């Protein structure tokens, strides 16, 4: 089986769907889409959990144009520059009425879960059809967790599993041979951080469900479904806590009896995260914080920044493989021209060159030395996938400076 | 790569067009359809050279991307006695503040000329995704 | 007061001459010919008009070379790409400017061109 994950979900709903501005319905639309997702990313312990729901009542935030590319890449920039820094979270999903072309129905970026600009994802309502637009939402987050689309032999059920490149009018609710096996390459590889412990119950929006695997507020704990529950102290059905326990799941919670307090319940993962400890008063872990973002890391090759130490040679290895590394300046020069590949923000799509001050938070430069080239100054863009390939924000540009969320190689002290 | 109508040198892709325009048509051109395109650049030996192999590969002069800047017409360039340039009557039309290449030259030399002169272009094009 | 052939006007000395030859050779020319002596220099219509009475008189030819040479070779370039100018390439070929006597304008000619000098 797979590792439990958590996936700290935001939902963004468009003027198109904000025309009738009054919440309720549609939150109550929303709330039965996601635990439908959940319903389907069971088979997988994947666990999407809401913790916030934005509406764009006044205006649209960004262009949602017919466009699934263009719309997602704004979508992409806005989440990194806006919402990140308001509120935090691990996805974001749009939800919109938007006719996009060519017939799509949702759109997001391979492998990008948990990064700033590309752990987003649109996704077309499909009115009232909730069950139908679950699978839509499943079918983006799972291509966000590095699954492909099922291919000439993957097999389901239903002959049509959700990451099927088409949607069927009764789509499945099954993943494919093809996907556990993508999704198992995808963690073993990005080993994606920010999905390993869920919110606190208190942070949770949507409507307390018993049997989702997932601890919320009014319910006394939660192991699932009497089907696949192996919790000798919670009652599978009435999330309920079984005869001598005081509780049923949290880090603070041993033999079914609350830790007590001073105990760690979460250590430091790496140097740039903090450790927690119970407050013996609760099963659940006290809220999970990283270190002071700024701090120094890798021995001064970088600076944290929420939980990561981001540096230009790694990216670069991601990118190109273990023999690659960062090119010589002279290639970030590239990045003055506002070409299609070298320029630093973007408004309304329109590329905008970096001034001579934040050229290293533009486009990643690496010097991938693989035989065959000829180019010193390799960097990687896709017009589908173009904010790969750009320096990861919190990236350290100079000593004492940094990248921020918005392409600017600014000064630590004042990034933070 | 970018099977369009040109050639491929290191991301970008070069294409060769035979309608005679001015340096300002030719640029203005060069970013509409073959979106962010721009007049040639040539950042390196390696990409001039590219260039020419091009043009040679061709079945006149083309325009270069290259620019003046400042708003003096004089640029830095003062009197042979070494007074300043007080008195300017160059009339404009008389101004070769363009560049282009020719094959004469083996299409390696920055030629200067009218800006308003109509001449063949290249254009330096994104490649198709 | 200047010396034989040469006339005066305000405070310097002029001299017109047939030889005809590019340039570069006709700066040369004008140094050897006395120290301190350039191709002539305009700083107002007024000096101007004294040159070109000065050809009319003295010289067979309608124009020559002012004093401004390889005009636009040295100067600040950008490529439209909002490229760097790191790499050149100019050609040896370059424009210097002329100035006919009767309509009295400027004109730019490569100075690879062969006409009349007028000293200074
Ligand atoms: C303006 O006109 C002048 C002269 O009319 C041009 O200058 C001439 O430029 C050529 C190069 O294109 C020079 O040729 C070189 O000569 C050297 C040998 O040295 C020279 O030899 C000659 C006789 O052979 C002497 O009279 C000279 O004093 C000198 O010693 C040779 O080694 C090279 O391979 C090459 O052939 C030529 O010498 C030079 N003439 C002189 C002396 O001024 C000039 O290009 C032109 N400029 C413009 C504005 O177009
Ligand atoms: C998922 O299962 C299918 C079938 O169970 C696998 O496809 C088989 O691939 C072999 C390749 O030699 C074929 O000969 C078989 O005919 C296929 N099975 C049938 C009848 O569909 C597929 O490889 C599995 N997915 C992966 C790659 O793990
Ligand atoms: C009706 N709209 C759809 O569901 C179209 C259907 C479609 C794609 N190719 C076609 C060729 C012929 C007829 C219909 C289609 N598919 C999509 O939107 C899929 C887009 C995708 O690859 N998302 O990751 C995501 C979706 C599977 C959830
Ligand atoms: C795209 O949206 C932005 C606001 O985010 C707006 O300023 C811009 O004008 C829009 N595009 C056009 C051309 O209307
Ligand atoms: C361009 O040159 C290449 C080889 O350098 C050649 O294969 C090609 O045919 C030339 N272009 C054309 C269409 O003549
Ligand atoms: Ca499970
Ligand atoms: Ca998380
Ligand atoms: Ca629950
Ligand atoms: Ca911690
Ligand atoms: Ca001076
Ligand atoms: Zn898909």
């Amino acid at each position: 089986q797979f590792n439990k994950i958590f996936i700290e979900l935001v939902i963004i709903v468009d003027h198109s769907m904000a025309k009738k501005c009054n919440s309720t319905a549609t939150n109550t639309k929303i709330y039965e889409i996601v635990n439908s997702a959940n319903e389907i990313f069971n088979p997988l312990n994947i666990h999407v959990t809401l913790i916030g729901v934005e509406f764009w009542c006044d205006r649209d935030l960004i262009n949602v144009t017919s466009s699934a590319d263009e719309t997602l890449n704004s979508f992409g920039e806005w989440r990194a520059s806006d919402l990140m820094t308001r509120k935090s979270h691990d996805n974001a999903l749009l939800f919109t009425d938007m006719r996009f072309d060519l017939n799509t129905l949702g759109i997001t970026f391979l492998a990008g879960m948990c990064q700033a600009y590309r752990s987003v994802g649109i996704v077309q309502e499909q009115g009232n059809r909730n069950f139908k637009t679950a699978v839509i939402m499943a079918h983006e987050l799972s291509h966000n967790l590095g699954m492909y689309h099922d291919g000439k032999n993957c097999i389901c059920n239903d002959s049509s599993c959700v990451m099927s490149p088409v949607l069927s009018d009764q789509p499945s609710k099954l993943f494919s041979n093809c996907s556990i096996h993508d999704y198992q390459r995808y963690l073993t590889r990005y080993k994606p951080k920010c999905i390993f412990n869920p919110p606190l119950r208190k942070d949770i929006v949507s409507p307390p469900v018993c049997g989702n695997e997932i601890w919320e507020e009014g319910e006394e704990c939660d192991c699932g479904s009497p089907a696949n529950c192996q919790n000798p102290c919670c009652d599978a059905a009435t999330c309920k806590l079984k005869p001598g326990a005081e509780c049923g799941n949290g880090l603070c919670c041993y033999q079914c009896k609350i830790k007590t307090a001073g105990t760690v319940c979460r250590r430091a993962r790496d140097e740039c995260d903090v450790p927690e400890h119970c407050t013996g008063q609760s099963a659940e872990c006290p809220r999970d914080q990283l270190q002071q973002n700024g701090k120094p890391c890798q021995n001064n090759r970088g600076y944290c920044y929420n939980g990561d130490c981001p540096i230009m040679r790694n990216q670069c290895i991601s990118l190109f493989g273990s023999r690659a590394n960062v090119a010589k300046d002279s290639c970030f020069q590239e990045n003055l021209k506002g070409s299609y590949y070298g320029y630093c923000r973007k408004e309304n799509g329109r590329k905008i060159p970096c001034a001579p001050q934040d050229v290293k938070c533009g486009r990643l430069f690496c010097l991938n030395n693989s035989p065959r080239n000829k180019n010193p100054c390799n960097m990687h863009y896709s017009c589908m996938d173009q904010h790969k390939g750009m320096v990861d924000p919190g990236t350290k540009c100079e000593d004492g400076k940094v990248c921020n969320n918005k392409r600017q190689c600014v000064d630590v002290n004042t990034a933070y | 790569d970018c099977p369009p109508d040109s050639s491929l040198y290191r991301y970008f892709c070069y294409r060769v067009f035979k309608e005679h325009k001015t340096w300002e048509a030719a640029e203005r051109f060069c970013m509409e359809h073959p979106n962010n395109g721009h007049l040639v650049s040539i950042e390196s030996m390696e990409e001039a050279e590219f260039v020419a192999k091009l043009l040679s590969n061709t079945t006149t002069h083309f325009w270069i991307g290259l620019m003046i800047k400042d708003k003096e017409q004089e640029c830095s360039s003062e009197w042979s006695d070494g007074s300043s340039v007080s008195y300017d009557k160059l009339g404009k039309q008389e101004f070769r503040k363009c560049f282009v290449l020719e094959k004469e030259s083996g299409y390696r030399m920055w030629f200067n000329r009218n800006c308003e002169e109509r001449y063949l272009f290249v254009c330096k094009v994104p490649p198709e995704c | 007061d200047c010396p034989s052939g040469w006339l005066s006007y305000e405070q310097h000395c002029y001299k017109g001459f047939n030889d005809l030859k590019n340039w570069t050779d006709a700066e040369k020319f004008c140094t050897e010919q006395k120290k301190g002596s350039h191709l002539v220099s305009l700083h107002s219509r007024e000096e101007e008009k004294f040159v070109v009475n000065l050809i009319s008189e003295n010289l067979e030819y309608p124009a020559t070379w002012i004093g401004l040479g390889n005009m636009w070779k040295d100067c600040r370039m950008e490529w439209s790409d909002r490229g760097n100018v790191k790499y050149k390439a100019l050609a040896e070929e370059s424009y210097c400017l002329i100035m006919i006597t009767h309509e009295k304008v400027w004109k730019s000619m490569t100075c690879n061109f062969i006409a009349p000098v007028v000293c200074k």
